[PDB]
């Protein structure tokens, strides 16, 4: 009908020098018409392996493709930093539509590093506009999974904040996170204690950074 | 030297329209069919359409037939894509991709041997707006600029006109309920120097022709 | 270099 491709795992976290093993499952035989692409952020996707097992031009030997029918494997033996990207499988056996896998992300495994946490209050300059933004910053941590809980006069906030995470650091392999809680000026001036509570593997217990409005 | 370049992306409103182009070079354009593949923000890749080498055959995915029409002009190393009735579903980054040379007859290989970088299609109901830049005041210390309420992407941030690069983290923007973007750029510096050393974030929102320079202090 | 055909018209 259209071949659904399934990739596993969704995220793969390894260390440079290790062997990576990636899989792509078709819903129905694609025979040997299976291609693998490498994709880096904001770079053009690149052909690696075609027909399940053929190395394209320029592609180094550490990249290996194997499989037949419905189960396929992409192997990379001595992982280097530039092999950390997103890998997609693709099928050309039964088309249209050409179909792709959802992608497997290969990420750098690093030792656990706990975040530095900072809280920033809204600027007066922002207050005159009738809105208040409070920022909580999480610097240089690993792993990526982090949790930020906003607390205003001990009331847990939900749905009034947004989060963004950085791409894995090219030198450090760590992540950083910015979280913004926004409130009306009126609500902000009506409350007193503002808190950012952080949970992470590298911390024995949750870190809370807070300020009291006025001060 | 084999290159493919996309153009024509921009911002439109839902129901709006667009014409995209892909430009090949380094090869006999007419020897290969060309594909379009799209990537929606935070999503994987999806195939959209292809046109044949000769320009006689075209295929489209279910989702866009009736809306998009692909064509080419081999005389000019060029193909285009007319996008009508743009939805939110269509938002994303669009790559033109070469169909690998099927030896042949009237063929398509289905193999995408060369891809371009992509051109961006944004679908929104929001109006262009320059950002409001707020200080994230130091209180080693961290400080920053909150770049808020702009449309659209992107915004470029630098510190001290580019002389300050170390310990700088400029975060991906978040799309607010309003339809506007908001982002954070921070830097870690020494407590000693807060007294003297000026730290200014320089913001350039090119789509709105808006430039802000913000000095951040305790 | 030239790939196998998978679709025709």
């Amino acid at each position: 009908m259209e071949i659904v491709l399934t990739q596993s795992p969704a995220t793969l976290s390894l260390s440079p020098g290790e062997r990576a093993t990636l899989s792509c499952r078709a819903s129905q035989s694609v025979g040997g018409y299976l291609t693998w692409y490498q994709h880096k952020p904001g770079q053009a996707p690149r052909l690696l392996i075609f027909d399940a097992s053929i190395r394209a031009t320029g592609i180094p030997a550490r990249f290996s493709g194997s499989g037949s029918g419905t189960d396929f494997t992409l192997t990379i033996t001595r992982l280097e930093p530039e092999d950390f990207a997103v890998y997609y499988c693709q099928q050309r056996s039964m088309w249209p539509p050409v179909t792709f896998g959802q992608g497997t992300k290969l990420e750098i495994k690093r030792t656990v590093a706990a975040p530095s946490v900072f809280i920033f209050p809204p600027s007066d300059e922002q207050l005159k506009s009738g809105t208040a933004s409070v920022v909580c910053l999480l610097n240089n941590f690993y792993p990526r999974e982090a949790k930020v809980q906003w607390k205003v006069d001990n009331a847990l906030q939900s749905g009034n904040s947004q989060e963004s995470v950085t791409e894995q650091d090219s030198k450090d392999s760590t992540y950083s996170l910015s979280s913004t809680l926004t409130l009306s000026k009126a609500d902000y001036e009506k409350h007193k204690v503002y808190a950012c509570e952080v949970t992470h593997q590298g911390l024995s217990s949750p870190v809370t950074k807070s300020f009291n409005r006025g001060e | 030297q084999v290159r493919l370049v996309e153009s024509g992306g921009g911002v439109v409103q839902p129901g709006g329209s667009l014409r995209l182009s892909c430009e090949g070079s380094g090869f006999k354009f007419g020897d290969h069919g060309i594909h379009w593949v799209r990537q929606a923000p935070g999503e994987g890749l999806q195939w959209l359409t292809v046109i044949s080498s000769d320009g006689t055959d075209e295929r489209y995915t279910d989702s866009v037939k009736g809306r998009f029409t692909i064509s080419r002009d081999n005389s000019k190393n060029t193909m285009s894509l007319q996008m009508n009735n743009l939805r939110p579903e269509d938002m994303g980054l669009y790559y033109c991709a070469r169909d690998g040379k099927c030896g042949g007859g009237r063929c398509y290989s289905g193999l995408l041997d060369y891809w371009g970088q992509g051109t961006m299609v944004t679908v929104s109901s929001a109006s262009f707006k320059g950002p409001s830049v707020f200080p994230l005041a130091p209180s080693t210390a961290a400080l920053g600029c909150l770049v808020k309420d702009y449309f659209p992407e992107p915004v470029t941030v630098s510190w001290n006109s580019g002389a300050l690069t170390s310990g700088v983290h400029t975060f991906p923007a978040v799309l607010q309920s309003s339809g506007l973007y908001s982002l954070s750029s921070v830097v870690t510096v020494p407590s000693s120097s807060l007294g003297t050393q000026t730290y200014i974030c320089n913001v350039n929102h090119k789509p709105s022709n808006t430039k802000v320079d913000k000095k951040v202090e305790p | 270099t030239i790939y196998n055909t998978t679709l025709k018209y």
